[PDB]
RNA sequence: CCCCGGCGAGGGGAGUGAAAAAGAACCUGAAACCGUGUACGUACAAGCAGUGGGAGCACGCUUAGGCGUGUGACUGCGUAC
């Protein structure tokens, strides 16, 4: 029982994801909003 | 269960709840993790393109200069511009249950015995606060880096650790996660043994 | 003298003390491996072309290394489609010496 | 912690820059144009590793129909012959005999023609 | 034995110079510096006291001899540039480079 | 200090220093861009300039190893992002 040995559980620290990064990431490019409209804008979308 | 003493050869009872437990990694991680973040500071800041010091005046004209169109000789994608998501003083802590505090202590506890790590003694004290005298005592019992927890807190024996690099003493209401973890041998006393398990139920 | 056989689904044409690449035989370096499918045998001006193979025909070699080809890159790529993905590729290869031919 | 990324953007530069070694005039020496080279490379390359199959079969079946013509004929007959006899040499074989050993491609003739007589 | 003279930040450009410089490449120095005589041209001038002042340092440094000495190495590489700012028409401004070179001659009797 | 030069600029020696390819336009010194040298190709040849095949030449080998490296006549396919 190290400092260097600690390891979380498994399947607890899910990785965010990062969007514009790249094609290989699958999120690259439009950050997964589509292609237009109000919804693909900066502080788009409709009201509750 | 029974905790051999060094000195004295006489066994000393414990809860076997507090020392004999499984060693839950997850948990403990999470609390050392915590604790962690608990030292971090978070004092930074950077300047957004409302901060940065300058004009909001137009560089140059909407349409006919030819160039790209411009706003602000603060925007983020200009030179001396602000940062997109300028930093601001957070606060990094995090919130650990009593019981998974608590919980970890006793993981973390029960696994020094385990490794033996964890060294009991009768009583542990210095004559006159001299670092010289410490620095003897404990290569007398062969260790070099240890934690030395005891029942009151001695300043004598406070002072003459305070040079010594890889030793601490501490209250035994002053334990923390990562000190029992960071030091290779943990030395407490018959008094505060007696302690840790009121405040660990 | 040559002779052709047919191993890892190809075809060679072989003479004695040469060295042939072949695709992953399964057998260890040093061992010897005989390939009882031997397709024809010329032997100065005395020619056996066989039905299916040569009846009696078989070539002695030894096998003497593996390893892999040389890294081939496949890229894949469609544009104006926000695709592409590339893949390296070495391929197993097994050289073996022929031995002796055998009529 | 701010990252500055000048040492893994060179490092990516230059490994596009290396794979467009002996390309012409800005195709090996600026990156916008090399990466656009070396991807096309890549393409091509994927390409004609099917083509190459192609062309060499080609190449293959021309030189045998030249030589079996030098023997009275034809490539569809003498394929169609050594089915026939139950022959099964390939035709990266046959162009290899048709060029290095001429009297085993006549004697590979003679079967053919037995099997369609 | 080879020896080098230098013109550091000549005032010229590059692409004037090496007009000069491939006319005495591979020469012999008694023919080079007739050909410099004779050339119209300002970087003729420049090129001609570079030259000479590696014969003197081949003499002088090396104790070689003028007898033997040829042009084996000139090259003319871009020195620094400065910048200039021109007035145009109609409150237009250009930036003009007065561009400048480095002169290398390297002597030697092999 | 000496030499070339206009009692220049600049440079070559000498000397200092662990280093002067640390010389003040001074740590490191990338890329675009511009040159000198060498190898190969190129003046009957049509196009995203590569790719597959491929002679020849040069060179390193090993060494009769028949491999590597550079170049790429000729040829199939091929309209950048
Ligand atoms: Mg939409
Ligand atoms: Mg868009
Ligand atoms: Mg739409
Ligand atoms: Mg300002
Ligand atoms: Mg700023
Ligand atoms: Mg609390
Ligand atoms: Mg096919
Ligand atoms: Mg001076
Ligand atoms: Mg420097
Ligand atoms: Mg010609
Ligand atoms: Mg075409």
């Amino acid at each position: 029982m190290r400092l260097n040995t600690l390891s979380p559980a498994e399947g607890s620290k899910k990785a965010g994801k990062r969007l514009g990064r790249g094609i290989g990431s699958g999120l690259g490019k439009t950050g997964g909003r589509g292609h237009k409209g109000q919804k693909s804008r900066s502080g788009g979308g409709v009201r509750r | 269960m029974e905790l051999v003493l060094k000195d004295a050869q006489s066994a000393l009872t414990v809860s076997e709840t507090t020392f004999g437990r499984d060693f839950n990694e997850a948990l403990v991680h999470q609390v050392v993790v915590a604790y962690a973040a608990g030292a971090r500071q978070g004092t930074r800041a950077q300047k957004t393109r409302a901060e940065v010091t300058g004009s909001g005046k137009k560089p140059w004209r909407q349409k006919g200069t030819g160039r790209a169109r411009s706003g602000s000789i603060k925007s983020p994608i200009w030179r001396s511009g602000g940062v997109t998501f300028a930093a601001r003083p957070q606060d990094h802590s995090q919130k650990v249950n009593k019981k998974m505090y608590r919980g970890a202590l006793k993981s973390i506890l029960s696994e020094l015995v385990r490794q033996d790590r964890l060294i009991v003694v009768e009583k542990f004290s210095v004559e006159a606060p001299k670092t010289k005298l410490l620095a003897q005592k404990l290569k007398d019992m062969a260790l070099e880096d240890v934690l030395i927890i005891t029942g009151e807190l001695d300043e004598n024996l406070f002072l003459a650790a305070r040079n010594l690099h890889k030793v601490d003493v501490r209250d035994a209401t002053g334990i923390d996660p990562v000190s029992l973890i960071a030091f290779d041998k943990v030395v407490m006393t018959a008094d505060a043994v007696k302690q840790v398990e009121e405040m660990l139920a | 003298m040559y002779a052709v056989f047919q191993s890892g689904g190809k075809q060679h044409r072989v003479s004695e003390g040469q060295t042939v690449r072949l695709e992953k035989l399964d057998i260890a370096t040093g061992e010897t491996v005989e390939f009882a499918e031997v397709l024809m045998i010329a032997n100065g001006e005395e020619v056996k072309i066989g039905v299916p193979f040569v009846d009696g025909g078989v070539i002695k070699a030894e096998v003497v290394a593996h390893g892999r080809g040389e890294k081939v890159k496949i890229v894949k790529f469609r544009r104006r489609k926000h695709y592409r993905k590339q893949q390296g590729h070495r391929q197993w290869f097994t050289d073996v010496k022929i031995t002796g031919i055998s009529a | 912690a701010r990252v500055k990324r000048g040492v893994i953007a060179r490092a990516r530069h230059k490994k596009i820059l290396k794979q467009a070694k002996g390309y012409y005039g800005a195709r090996s020496r600026v990156y916008r144009v090399a990466f656009q080279a070396v991807i096309k490379a890549g393409q091509y390359a994927y390409r004609d590793r099917r083509q190459r199959k192609r062309q060499f079969r080609q190449l293959w079946i021309a030189r045998i129909n030249a030589a079996a013509r030098q023997n009275g004929i034809s490539y569809s007959k003498f394929i169609n012959g050594l089915k026939k006899a139950s022959v099964e040499i390939d035709r990266k074989i046959l162009a290899d005999i048709a060029v290095f050993d001429k009297v085993a491609f006549t004697a590979l003739v003679e079967k053919a023609k037995a099997a369609l007589a | 034995m080879e020896t080098i003279a230098k013109h550091r930040h000549a005032r010229s450009s590059a692409q004037k110079v090496r007009l000069v410089a491939d006319l005495i490449r591979g020469k012999k120095v008694s023919q080079a510096l007739d050909i410099l005589t004779y050339t119209n041209k300002k970087a003729a001038v420049l090129v001609k006291k570079v030259l000479e002042s590696a014969i003197a340092n081949a003499e002088h440094n090396d104790g070689a001899d003028i007898d033997d000495l040829k042009v084996t190495k000139i090259f003319v590489d871009e020195g620094p540039s400065m910048k200039r700012i021109m007035p145009r028409a109609k409150g237009r401004a250009d930036r003009i480079l007065k561009r400048t070179s480095h002169i290398t001659v390297v002597v030697s009797d092999r």
